[PDB]
């Protein structure tokens, strides 16, 4: 390398600077604050009961962590169909808040809940736009809602002149007028009740059993987001040149423990010229220090090509602990100038021959 | 449920000096024994601060509020553009227990108020709240000086606070005290004008001793000094004097 940089086949005695040495990072770590304030899903999914389909129970979800891993991986849900977004990446993608619509429908009516669908439930009870984003989760409730004497607590809208617009609840009990004869608020010759009650029984067949269905819709208005999935936090390793991602701020260096006293609100510190110099872990609230990974120049000490061919190597300003073909080589010396490989330190003292630094220098005898 | 009032009370608004009060921590960054120059939106040194003994006031950039409060009769705050059902209005209430915050299209009357029934339950500030999204509850906030700074930046309401025991009679003291961040609200409204609540004894409202100080903020450059512990101990206003 000395010959190549110097561009000759002969090298005079001296010290030459050839290249640079930089420690490389080992692995990555990310830490995030404790997962807390779980979105209220269990109180909705596994509540005492559900509302009727024409009077579907609507809930607004905001300011919480929305864990979908257990939601997606739950095996007790009969149907789990997501249209707008991929269920697997739901833990990553997130909108500013969520809406929940919970109700009870018959088994055959499960497929009626889809964009661009027509039917009694799909038109007179609830409508979904073709641009819907979110998921639909349906599960059996025959053991819960179906009654052996006939479940009459759930009703569906059957008579209405026009179809419901998407995201609209109609609770009007006006008696539908089948014919041209207006009715004074009661059924009659050409009038009937718009709402019809179910007859759910455990003896009912496939598709005739009460199914509890929750539709989750994600909305991302320009307001700051409040609902997002959990963030995985890895473990932390000290005294190793690594790259880290503390709570959204990234940096590369060795991460040690520090005794600085922060203040109950300020997260991370910095020293001067706007360089990050201390962080506090969101999990444990400890003041850790950051130091850039080691680097320096390398120099080759030679006594002259005319004399010999053996050389020594100096790594400048590098701690003599992580040097690594000369990973071990000869005996290794540590000085204020750096680390020296290929030379041995004696107790004598002569005139200086090849200046090394910090008061020491080298010569040939080896 | 709130109605008109015949006694058109007027607050004896006087003026006084702001001195060197109203300095807060601009960022969550720790710094140790340094002199950092920061350009931001503060309360200019030795300004003209207004004193009151529920008037309508503008918000402008941001509002500094102070009270050498006794018994904490002052309770809440109203913010918004029109303070009606036509626009979202922010509401803050602080009582002896868990404090509450809403943003709703509250339909305020001419003289909204809480009212206390002397065991107390009276709340008729608004009349309707039909369309609204966000709500919030948090721990209680509060002879002794209390200083608050209210700001609103890019859909982010911000409340800074500080408390001190004081013995001076009337005016602001010649002291220095940094303001710690207290609460952030990541909600976007076009707040441009605000109000002030009162705890009147209703059974005939009796609210006459309501003294508090109000000031306004402007953009400028400051030079802050951090000690060994990273607490702001002194500041210098750049655009005040040639010496500064
Ligand atoms: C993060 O959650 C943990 C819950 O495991 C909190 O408390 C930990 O509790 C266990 C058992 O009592 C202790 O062994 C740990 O040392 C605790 N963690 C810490 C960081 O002390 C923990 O307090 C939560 N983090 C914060 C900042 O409150
Ligand atoms: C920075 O904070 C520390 C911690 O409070 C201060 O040191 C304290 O000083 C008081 C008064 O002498 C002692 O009673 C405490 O034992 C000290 N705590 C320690 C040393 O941990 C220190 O004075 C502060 N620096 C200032 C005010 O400049
Ligand atoms: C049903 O909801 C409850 C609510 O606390 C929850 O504990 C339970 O695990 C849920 N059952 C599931 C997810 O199978
Ligand atoms: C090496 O040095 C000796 C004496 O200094 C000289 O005679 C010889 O020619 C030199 N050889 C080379 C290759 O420079
Ligand atoms: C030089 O002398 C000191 C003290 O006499 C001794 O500790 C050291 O080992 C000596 N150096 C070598 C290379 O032996
Ligand atoms: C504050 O304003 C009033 C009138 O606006 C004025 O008389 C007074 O001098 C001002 N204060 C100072 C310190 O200039
Ligand atoms: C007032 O205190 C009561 C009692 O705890 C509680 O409703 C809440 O903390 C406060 N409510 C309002 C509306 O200020
Ligand atoms: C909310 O506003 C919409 C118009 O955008 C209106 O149709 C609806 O009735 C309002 N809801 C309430 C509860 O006032
Ligand atoms: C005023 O607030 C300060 C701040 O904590 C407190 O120490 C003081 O006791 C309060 N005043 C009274 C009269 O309680
Ligand atoms: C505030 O006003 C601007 C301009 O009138 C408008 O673009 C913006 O949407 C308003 N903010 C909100 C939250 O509506
Ligand atoms: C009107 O109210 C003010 C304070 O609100 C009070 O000082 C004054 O005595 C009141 N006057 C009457 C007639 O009630």
């Amino acid at each position: 390398e000395t010959k190549c940089t110097l561009k000759s086949f002969t090298v005079e005695k001296g010290i030459y600077q050839t290249s640079n040495f930089r420690v490389q990072p080992t692995e990555s770590i990310v830490r995030f604050p404790n997962i807390t304030n779980l979105c209220p899903f269990g109180e909705v999914f596994n509540a005492t009961r559900f509302a009727s389909v024409y009077a579907w129970n609507r809930k607004r979800i905001s300011n919480c962590v929305a864990d979908y891993s257990v939601l997606y991986n739950s095996a007790s849900f009969s149907t789990f169909k997501c249209y707008g977004v991929s269920p697997t990446k739901l833990n990553d993608l997130c909108f500013t808040n969520v809406y929940a619509d919970s109700f009870v429908i018959r088994g055959d009516e499960v497929r009626q809940i889809a964009p661009g669908q027509t039917g009694t439930i799909a038109d007179y009870n609830y409508k979904l736009p073709d641009d819907f984003t979110g998921c639909v989760i349906a599960w059996n409730s025959n053991n819960l809602d179906s009654k052996v004497g006939g479940n009459y607590n759930y009703l569906y809208r059957l008579f209405r002149k026009s179809n419901l617009k998407p995201f609209e609840r109609d609770i009007s009990t006006e008696i539908y007028q089948a014919g041209s004869t207006p009715c004074n608020g009661v059924k009659g010759f050409n009038c009937y009740f718009p709402l019809q009650s179910y007859g759910f029984q455990p003896t009912y067949g496939v598709g005739y059993q009460p199914y509890r269905v929750v539709v989750l819709s994600f909305e991302l208005l320009h307001a700051p987001a409040t609902v997002c999935g959990p963030k995985k936090s890895t473990n932390l390793v000290k005294n190793k040149c690594v790259n880290f991602n503390f709570n959204g701020l990234t940096g590369t260096g060795v991460l040690t423990e520090s005794n600085k006293k922060f203040l109950p609100f300020q997260q991370f510190g910095r020293d001067i010229a706007d360089t990050t110099d201390a962080v506090r872990d969101p999990q444990t609230l400890e003041i850790l220090d950051i130091t850039p990974c080691s680097f320096g120049g390398v120099s080759v000490i030679t006594p002259g090509t005319n004399t010999s061919n053996q050389v020594a190597v100096l790594y400048q300003g590098v701690n003599c602990t992580e040097v690594p073909v000369y990973s071990t080589g000869s005996n290794v010396f540590q000085t204020r100038a750096g680390c020296l490989i290929g030379a041995e330190y004696v107790n004598n003292s002569y005139e200086c021959d090849i200046p090394i630094g910090a008061g020491i220098c080298a010569s040939y005898q080896s | 449920q709130c109605v008109n009032f015949t006694n058109r009370t007027q607050l004896p608004s006087a003026y006084t000096n702001s001195f060197t009060r109203g300095v807060y921590y601009p960022d969550k960054v720790f710094r140790s024994s340094v002199l950092h120059s920061t350009q931001d939106l503060f309360l200019p040194f030795f300004s003209n601060v207004t004193w009151f003994h529920n008037p309508v006031l503008p918000f402008n950039d941001g509002v500094y509020f102070a009270s050498t409060e006794k018994s904490n009769i002052i309770r809440g705050w109203i913010f918004g553009t029109t303070l009606d059902s036509k626009t979202q209005s922010l509401l803050i209430v602080n009582n002896a227990t868990n404090v509450v915050i809403k943003v709703c299209e509250f339909q305020f009357c001419n003289y909204p108020f809480l009212g206390v029934y002397y065991m107390e339950s009276e709340f008729r500030v608004y009349s309707s709240a039909n369309n609204c999204t966000f709500e919030y509850v948090s721990q209680p906030f509060l002879k002794n000086l209390s200083e608050f700074v209210f700001k609103n930046i890019d859909g982010y309401f911000k409340i800074y606070s500080k408390h001190t025991p004081i013995n001076l009679v009337r005016d602001l003291p010649q002291g220095f005290s940094a303001l710690e961040p207290l609460v952030d609200l990541p909600i976007g409204i076009n707040i441009t004008r605000f109000q002030t609540l009162l705890a009147l004894h209703r059974s005939g409202w009796t609210a006459g001793a309501a003294a508090y100080y109000v000031g306004y903020l402007q953009p400028r450059t400051f030079l802050l000094k951090y000690n060994e512990n990273g607490t702001i101990t002194d500041a210098v206003d750049c655009a005040l004097d040639p010496l500064s």
